[PDB]
């Protein structure tokens, strides 16, 4: 029904946004092997932003990723600032806000359609994030849980994505009835 | 003696060798989202 | 729905054959069959092409001696191995 | 009981000895002391006098010689090489997923979904435009696509055909490297063998004639084999020929152990049967019942092992 189509919509835009901020934030992207804080090959969680260590001398020590130890550092760079996992929860944002501004001032419908291109893009935007993290690592290891936060994300949106164009589509067909 | 008696000197496709193409599709997608969003 | 049993036999056969489609499933369970198959299809057929790439690129034992007699077998009509052989303790 | 105890108590007959059998207290063969010049294992403990013969598989070498007495060869030899018998794993039930990687499959479906997506945003969204890509319908012309199964529908419009021909492009590429990827991924039998590598772990027994026969080989591909083998690790050095044995089998043949011939031959007839000789004998060399250098029991020990070769009491015993 039209009432639940927007509760879907909203929950799920809270909990897409919520998982992507959550993952940004925590460092369970990658467990491998190596060093919680130096200047010797233990395990680490190593996040987006910080390394930490697991099992240790000094397990607890979180020291900063050193992103940079012309392709190369222009990917070492979207990396290191990683301005398309950012990009996506800017992108999320809107889409929320958009969706929340289809109350006051309804009837407007164009704001719906916003929501829809926001949650789709941020979608993409994730992709392209997920592809320049798994290859900048890359020059054994396992994938946290912020990564399949991250990738959960991803599908959520992309699904708040459809549902919102098709609100959209919905307003428009029984205007024209 | 001191030259050699002591010298001390198929994997699957992984994402950075098909990366380009990833990248190329997310962009095309991107265009098609302007070229619909303009018309 | 033209999905009858001869168009299913033909639907299946031609996508085995990676050819043409003409109907292709429109349910949700005809389009899961119709998923796997295709699936099915393309791990199988890349497997016998690279296979082939690679066919196209790169009496035994004294048992067998003594259990056919198609391939006769004899010794020097005097010599060591005659006399190991009329000697031998080993009952091949 | 063995070999060596059965030898021992002919040897005693034919030399002309009365014998107690003693294990040799480092459970070593015999080496100089790389260091401190002590000769170690059964060599020592003749030349120390600790011990007045060594009816053992103890190798006739110049240093051993020169340092004990030793009767004529009871056995001819060489190092060998003891492998675990291959039993190449077998391909796991989802092996057909070898050829990409784990995140290639992982992203190809995230990209088919983000595909789908907008395929029907940019093909439904317009008023302007009022079967036809629906979410169903494009998650299956989508599928379609990359299985290279034809299409039933294509898109119309500029927006949906650039969509379109990337998702195209996309998958030719990704799909020909599988093909080409499982093609290559379905594309040691000596000394010489093994020196030429290093990943198949081989070693000598840790101290006697096998380590100081590389040390001092003057042959390339043993000097080579010699050359890694004393910087393998794990320490490929052995202090018994069942532990390097145990190294070939609990290795699934990634370890290779020089053993001499005999030991080789021996342990390949020893359940678990898991284990095989390959490449020749690294060797010319003979086992000596051997004396402290001088000692007067070394004439009876040539004599008797003379005995029991006339006689085969050394080859029955091996046999
Ligand atoms: C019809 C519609 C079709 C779609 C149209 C066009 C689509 C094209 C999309 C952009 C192309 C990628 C850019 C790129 O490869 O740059 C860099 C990586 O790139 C990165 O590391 C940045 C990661 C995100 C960029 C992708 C955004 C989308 C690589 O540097 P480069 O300068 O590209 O040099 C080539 C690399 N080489 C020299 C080492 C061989
Ligand atoms: C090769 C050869 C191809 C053989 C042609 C398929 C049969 C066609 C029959 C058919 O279309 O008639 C009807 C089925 O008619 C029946 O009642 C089916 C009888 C059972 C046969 C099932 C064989 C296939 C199963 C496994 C064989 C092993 C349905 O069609 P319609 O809607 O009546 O028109
Ligand atoms: C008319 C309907 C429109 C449909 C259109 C769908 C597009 C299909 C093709 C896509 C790939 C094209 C992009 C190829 C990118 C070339 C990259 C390049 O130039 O390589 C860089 C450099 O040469 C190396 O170092
Ligand atoms: C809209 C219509 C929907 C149609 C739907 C049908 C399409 C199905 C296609 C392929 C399925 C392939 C399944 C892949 C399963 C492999 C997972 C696996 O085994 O991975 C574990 C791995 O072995 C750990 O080491
Ligand atoms: C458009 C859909 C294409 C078909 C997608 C195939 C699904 C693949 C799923 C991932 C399997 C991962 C295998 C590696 C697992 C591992 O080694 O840990």
């Amino acid at each position: 029904d039209r009432g639940v189509q927007m509760l879907l919509t909203t929950v799920g835009a809270f909990a897409a946004f919520s998982l992507m901020t959550i993952a940004v934030g925590t460092d369970y992207w990658l467990y491998s092997r190596g060093v919680c804080k130096t200047k010797e090959e233990v395990m680490t969680h190593s996040g987006l932003w910080r390394t930490c260590c697991l099992e240790g001398n000094f397990k607890g020590l979180c020291k900063q990723i050193d992103h940079f130890p012309t392709a190369e550092y222009f990917l070492r760079a979207v990396r290191a600032s990683s301005i398309f996992p950012i990009l996506s929860v800017i992108l999320l944002f809107m889409g929320g806000l958009c969706i929340a501004a289809s109350e006051f001032y309804k009837t407007r419908h164009n704001i719906i359609l916003s929501a829809g291109i926001f949650f789709v893009s941020a979608g993409l935007s994730n992709i392209i994030g997920i592809i320049v993290y798994i290859s900048a690592n890359a020059g054994s290891y396992s994938y946290g849980w912020s990564f399949y936060f991250g990738a959960l994300s991803f599908i959520i949106a992309e699904m708040v994505g459809v549902l919102a164009v098709h609100m959209f589509i919905d307003r428009h067909k029984q205007l024209r009835a | 003696k001191w030259w050699y008696d002591k010298g001390e000197c198929t994997s699957a496709l992984s994402l950075s060798n098909v990366a380009g193409v990833f990248y190329i599709l997310v962009g095309g997608l991107g265009l098609a989202m302007l070229v619909a969003l303009i018309e | 729905n033209e999905f009858g049993i001869f168009n299913s036999l033909w639907f299946s056969l031609g996508a085995f054959m990676r050819q043409g489609c003409d109907i292709s499933p429109r349910s949700l369970s005809g389009r899961i069959v119709g998923g796997v198959w295709w699936f099915f299809t393309l791990i199988i057929i890349s497997s016998y092409t690279a296979n082939l790439a690679a066919f196209l690129t790169v009496i035994e034992s004294a048992e067998d001696l003594s259990k056919q007699t198609e391939i006769a077998y004899g010794t020097l009509d005097s010599g060591s191995t005659k006399e190991f052989f009329r000697r031998s303790k080993i009952a091949v | 009981e063995g070999y060596c105890v059965d030898l021992a108590a002919e040897i005693a007959k034919h030399c002309g000895f009365k014998y107690k059998l003693t294990i040799v207290g480092d459970g070593k063969y015999g080496a100089r002391d790389a260091d401190t010049k002590i000769w170690n294992g059964m060599v020592g403990e003749l030349v120390y006098g600790k011990a007045d013969i060594a009816i053992a598989p103890l190798t006739i070498t110049l240093v051993r010689e020169e340092v004990i007495d030793f009767s004529k060869p009871f056995m001819s030899l060489g190092i060998s090489i003891m492998i675990k018998k291959p039993q190449k794993s077998k391909p796991g039930v989802f092996s057909f997923l070898d050829p990409l990687a784990y995140e290639i499959w992982m992203c190809i479906v995230f990209a088919y979904i983000g595909v789908s997506v907008v395929l029907f945003l940019v093909s439904r969204f317009s008023p302007y435009e009022w079967n036809e890509f629906g979410i169903f319908n494009s998650l299956w012309f989508s599928l379609g696509a990359f299985m290279r199964q034809g299409c039933d529908i294509s898109p119309r419009s500029l927006s949906g055909r650039i969509v379109g021909g990337v998702w195209w492009f996309f998958t030719l590429i990704i799909i020909s490297s599988y093909t080409a990827n499982l093609a290559a991924f379905l594309t040691i039998e000596s000394a010489e063998d093994l020196s030429k590598q290093t990943e198949i772990a081989y070693g000598t027994l840790d101290s006697g004639s096998t380590k100081e026969f590389f040390r001092r080989s003057k042959i390339a591909v043993f000097d080579k084999m010699w050359t890694y083998m004393r910087s393998a690790e794990p320490s490929v050095f052995v202090r018994t020929t069942a532990e390097g044995v145990a190294r070939v089998r609990k290795s699934k043949g990634k370890y290779a152990y020089l053993l001499e011939s005999t030991m080789n031959e021996y342990i390949e007839q020893r359940k678990p049967c898991d284990t095989m000789k390959v490449g020749g004998n690294l060797d010319s060399k003979g086992y000596g019942i051997a004396t402290p250098k001088g000692s007067s029991l070394r004439t009876p020990v040539n004599l008797a092992v003379l005995k029991l070769s006339e006689q085969g009491v050394l080859d029955k015993l091996k046999n």
